[PDB]
């Protein structure tokens, strides 16, 4: 004779398949000042805008893959 | 000469804010996918990792990507040309240069933010000597000292200014900087490092300058601890490099919230914008904003690699895992082409160091990922244009040559001789920042780190094949082991680890003997043995597993004293358990994780009881497995079991037969009740006959050697030092003790044949072999005339699986009780030592503490186990989990534990839990699979929960290794606990069980006991 067939009580972990790990890597609230010496005037000029931005890139190939063989010759 | 520099800075702002809006657009068009593939506040495991294949997939295909290569070749021409520009730029001396001071500091962003950092720190040390900026001095000390530069610091912390708030953190790197260039110093300026590191700590500021210094004081000292230690470096402790990059990796995760909310690695809300471009509300002209935004965001990539990669070879399978993921999805926050990159190889070089853990599809999803970002039109015109500008990419790109190779010999050729190109190519930049042309640049520490991963992946497949034949590997590793050695620390984890590789190779010591069966000079022997000597002398304290696993199972094989191989084979193993243990006591030293030599080794062993021995069996470096047997009276007992290829075929068979075992029970669709028992019974009544083919064909006449060994009689010990004396150095006198004492149980011819056995690896004699028969008749004679005793085993994770306890040996034997470690059990049993419990565990079951099914998910076998708590009187819960702080509380004030819920520790019990409360709770862990370690590569020691309670000091585990039919488990268990009360200790309880269990060997030997035995308190 038998016994009557039986489930089995798996695992949904499988042992470290998933880890939802939590977010404490680091510590919580942590907001900090600068404390930066150096925090002098800029400049205000005409600025170069998203439009014009490309403009400025567009004039500036630069080169194919030989800006590093310009570098050692200085 | 602001007739063209004035157009340049015009020219460079273009270019940067050029590509910091164009890969701001990049890291917005992933947060259309983080919500979509994560969620908006979305939990992220190791089974994220599949969905992260798909986003740096939609990465690469975006239209944008290919779109910075412009920049990228824009702004090389525009370092170029300043450092051309760079003597006008100089000789300026007036307040204009204030307005050219943003010349360097816009690629001072660039270059850092892109990861090209050997021409990151040549602008950013350009933009001191130009502008003299306190708060980029800062960051411009912290990457001369993270490149390893010993040279070019000395110049320049003589020339600048060291202010109050400087004064603290020169000095760090100056600690630093002597304590690698002298050997006398390591001594004095490691305290003057153990003082600054908590002297951070102790400061409660949160100052950002602080936090800055923080995190880098933190990695100073994070590679400190990888020095030779001698005479005056035994009695001073070092710092332990796994636990506080973490900590470096902590404070620079800090200093990132503060500037780039979304750049953190921390932050899993990825709601957040991780946008560089507005700067945090102006700061579009500011100079030293750039910069500052710019190292700081490089620095949390160049400690969360760090942090990656330390763990990657210090057998941390679960802390390198996470950080692995969370390492790329800030890469991919950040969308820089090199960042990500340096993330996606070391995701599939990780999935190619660890085998088997159900990772074949993972490296297959992500070897194919890093391939699917180099080439274009994804699922030559802008990979090569960052290749041979940026070196270190060009390190990970033939990296990514090597992992799409799967690590061929050729493929090495390929990148030993390409190695040599990229630091021909990039000499360039690391020359222009030294100033002098008569000073050599070292290689990038970066792409020595990834020529070191490259050559120790490689050197392990020629010690899986088996071949030393070329001598072109040799030219091979002649040149790797050069290039590796230009920082004598810092890398050690590369440099240890590729010697013994080398030396391994040139002496293979393969041992072809009689019983190996593979399936399918003396000058030259003892100049390496006089090094390995030495380098298990120094460097004890290190515990990094490619080194550890490769060198201390290699000097285990070829000893030619015992004692000395048991100690080169328990330090050998179990490396990721320790580093946890280490990193929890935050302060590495030579004798509080590992032993101090052999001398401290030999008297725990000896301090261990008389009934308690240790049968080990262990990979050795060639992966062939050999027996290391310890007992008190005895010497330890070394002897090589089989090859690799004999237990594959054994794992291999075994898990085919225990799949069987999986499909049934997860799979009966619609099986008549009978057939469901009788069709695996013969699956069972294989195992009856699998395990007698276990002991005749892996272990054969070694297999009585399992057996325990007590102390033998003083008038039978006579006979063993005349066993000893008669073989002629055949065998040796604590090998030749337990002969005499395993003689009564074994048969005439098997102990014939397993002393002769001995006799086949030391000079067998003729003339002993015709006197053999006569010293077992007379050990029948000296045996009968001179409780409880137990063989611990410590299986090799690969092995680990099969039912070790149950052989035809131990039918009759029931004390077969399994361990974690060797040096597990010695903590364990200084604890009850210093507790003073005995070695048997007296425990009161009737206040025991248990969980039982918890989401009420399970079924009736919640119904039928709290029929049996109704019997006693438990306390605990049922349907959930009640709370992380009852749980500690449960493990500390209650004297057992019990689980029969789903699996083991997912929900109930995580790793957060067991690291906070030690436990001296004897826990029952019961579901299918509770205690299974699943077979990792060597060194790794498996992957599974256990080693959370070996290192939370739990006596004994009562696990399952295997999926089992919950009923006869709950069968099991009902039958067991009975048994204690109504001595009969725990592993006979598992044996009277067995009579008691419908299945024989398929269900009652996956119950195995890991720990200190448990008897009934009365």
């Amino acid at each position: 004779l038998a016994a009557d067939i039986e489930d089995d009580m798996l695992n949904l972990e499988d042992q470290d398949v998933v880890l939802s790990e939590d977010r404490p890597y680091g510590d919580v609230i942590d907001p900090a000042e600068s404390e930066a010496e150096a925090l002098a005037e800029l400049g205000v000029e005409e600025w170069d805008s998203y439009p014009p931005i490309d403009p400025a890139s567009r004039i500036g190939d630069d080169f194919n893959y030989v800006l590093r063989t310009e570098d050692f010759a200085e | 000469h602001i007739e063209k520099l004035d157009e340049l800075r015009k020219n460079v702002s273009c270019t940067v804010i050029g590509f910091a809006e164009q890969t701001a657009e990049l890291q917005q068009e992933i947060s259309e996918l983080f919500i979509a593939e994560f969620g908006v506040n979305g939990p992220i495991d190791m089974n994220s990792l599949s969905k992260l294949a798909r986003i740096t997939s939609y990465y690469a295909s975006s239209e944008y990507f290919q779109g910075l290569a412009k920049y990228q070749r824009t702004a090389c021409k525009m370092f170029i040309t300043w450092q051309t520009l760079r003597k006008e730029a100089m000789e300026c001396r007036s307040k204009d240069r204030e307005i050219f001071a943003s010349i360097p500091a816009k690629l001072c962003f660039f270059y850092f933010y892109n990861g090209e950092l050997c021409r990151a720190v040549v602008c950013l040390l350009d933009y001191i000597d130009l502008s003299d900026d306190t708060l980029a001095k800062e960051a411009a000390l912290r990457w001369l000292m993270f490149l390893g530069e010993t040279e070019l610091i000395e110049k320049k912390l003589k020339t600048w200014k060291m202010d109050k708030s400087s004064k603290d953190m020169f000095s760090a790197t100056e600690f630093a900087m002597n304590y690698l260039k002298k050997s006398e110093y390591r001594v004095e300026m490691l305290e003057k490092l153990m003082k600054l590191r908590d002297k951070v700590k102790s400061d409660p500021t949160r100052s950002f300058s602080r936090y800055e210094l923080a995190s880098y004081v933190s990695w100073l000292c994070s590679t400190l601890s990888n020095v030779p230690v001698g005479s005056a470096l035994r009695e001073c402790e070092f710092p332990d490099r796994v636990s506080h990059i973490q900590e470096a990796a902590l404070k620079s995760d800090s200093l990132v919230r503060n500037r780039i909310p979304g750049l953190a690695s921390s932050q899993f809300d990825n709601s957040v914008n991780a946008s560089i471009w507005p700067f945090l509300d102006g700061h579009q002209e500011d100079s030293n904003y750039y910069v500052h935004i710019g190292s700081t965001i490089a620095w949390h990539f160049e400690m969360r690699r760090e942090c990656a990669l330390v763990n990657v070879t210090t057998a941390q399978t679960r802390d390198s895992m996470s950080a692995m993921i969370l390492n790329l999805r800030v890469a991919l926050k950040s969308a820089s082409f090199f960042r990500v990159l340096q993330t996606t190889n070391t995701l599939a070089y990780y999935s190619s160091i660890i085998e088997e853990a159900g990772s074949e599809k993972n490296a297959k999803l992500m070897r194919v990922s890093c391939v699917n970002l180099l080439s274009s039109n994804p699922i030559v015109c802008n990979v090569c244009t960052i290749y041979p500008l940026h070196s270190s990419f060009a390190a990970e790109y033939m990296m990514s040559y090597a992992i799409h190779s799967d690590f061929s010999q050729l493929s090495i050729k390929h990148f030993n001789d390409e190695f040599a190109r990229i630091r021909e190519r990039g000499m360039s930049s690391q020359v222009l920042m030294h100033r002098d042309s008569s000073v050599r640049p070292r290689p990038n520490i970066i792409q020595n780190e990834i020529f070191g991963m490259c050559v120790i992946r490689w050197l392990t497949k020629k010690l899986d094949s088996k071949e030393s034949a070329d001598e072109d590997t040799m030219e091979i590793f002649n040149n790797a082991l050069k290039i590796v050695r230009y920082l004598q620390q810092r890398t050690t984890d590369m440099i240890l680890a590729v010697t013994q590789l080398g030396r391994q190779l040139e002496f293979p010591m393969e041992c072809n003997y009689s019983w190996m069966r593979p399936t399918i000079d003396k000058e030259r022997f003892e100049k390496v043995r006089l090094a390995m000597r030495n380098e298990m002398n120094h460097y004890g304290h290190i515990l990094y597993r490619e080194w550890r696993c490769r060198l201390f199972a290699y000097v285990g094989r070829t000893s030619r004293d015992p004692w000395e191989a048991a100690y080169a084979w328990a330090e050998s193993t179990q490396i990721g358990a320790r580093n946890a243990v280490q990193s929890r006591l935050e302060k590495c030293k030579r004798g509080l994780v590992t032993m101090s030599g052999h001398d401290r080794f030999k008297t725990c062993v000896q301090s261990m009881p008389d009934e308690m021995t240790l049968v080990q069996i262990a990979m050795a470096d060639d992966k062939t497995i050999y027996l290391v047997k310890l007992h008190a009276d005895r010497d330890p007992i070394i002897m090589p079991l089989a090859h690799y290829s004999q237990a594959v075929e054994l794992m291999d068979k075994f898990t085919f037969l225990l799949d069987e075992d999986e499909m049934i029970a997860k799979y009966p669709g619609d099986i008549t009740p009978e057939e469901f028992w009788k069709r695996r019974k013969i699956v069972d009544g294989r195992m009856m006959t699998f395990v007698d083919e276990v002991q005749k064909h892996f272990l054969g006449v070694a297999a009585s050697l399992l057996m325990p060994s007590g102390q033998l009689g003083p008038k039978a010990a006579e006979l063993a030092i005349k066993i000893h004396k008669l073989s002629k150095g055949g065998l040796l006198l604590g090998e030749a003790k337990e002969m005499v004492y395993q003689s009564k149980l074994m048969d005439a011819k098997s102990w014939e044949a397993l002393i002769l056995r001995f006799c086949e690896m030391r000079t067998t004699d003729e003339k002993f072999k015709s006197f053999l028969p006569l010293m077992h008749r007379n050990s029948v004679e000296v045996m009968n005339q001179d409780e409880k005793k137990y063989t611990y085993l410590v299986i090799c994770p690969h092995l680990s699986q099969f039912c070790w306890e149950r052989l035809p040996i131990f039918d009759e034997y029931p004390y077969v009780g399994r361990q974690v470690s060797i040096h597990s059990t010695f903590s364990q049993l200084e604890a009850m030592k210093s507790q003073e419990k005995q070695i048997p565990l007296q425990i009161d079951v009737q206040n025991a503490y248990y969980i039982l099914d918890p989401d009420n998910n399970l079924g009736e076998t919640q119904k039928r186990m709290v029929e049996y708590i109704n019997k006693f009187n438990w306390e605990g819960t049922v349907g959930s989990a009640p709370k992380s702080n009852e749980i500690s509380a449960a493990l500390s004030q209650r004297d057992a534990f019990f689980f029969i819920g789903h699996g083991s520790g997912s929900s109930v019990m995580p790793r957060s839990v067991l690291k906070q409360s030690t436990c001296n709770a004897i826990s029952l862990l019961m579901g299918c699979g509770s205690v299974r370690t699943i077979p990792q590569a060597l060194g790794f020691d498996g992957k599974t929960a256990i080693l959370d309670y070996a290192m939370a000091k739990c006596p004994l585990i009562v696990g399952c290794l295997w999926t089992v039919t919950d009923g006869e488990i709950d069968r099991f268990l009902i039958r067991m606990i009975d048994d204690c009360f109504e001595l009969r200790q725990l592993s006979e309880a598992m044996h009277e069980a067995r009579s008691k269990a419908r299945l024989k060997y398929l269900t009652g030997a996956a119950v195995v006991m890991y720990g200190l035995p448990v008897v009934a308190k009365q």
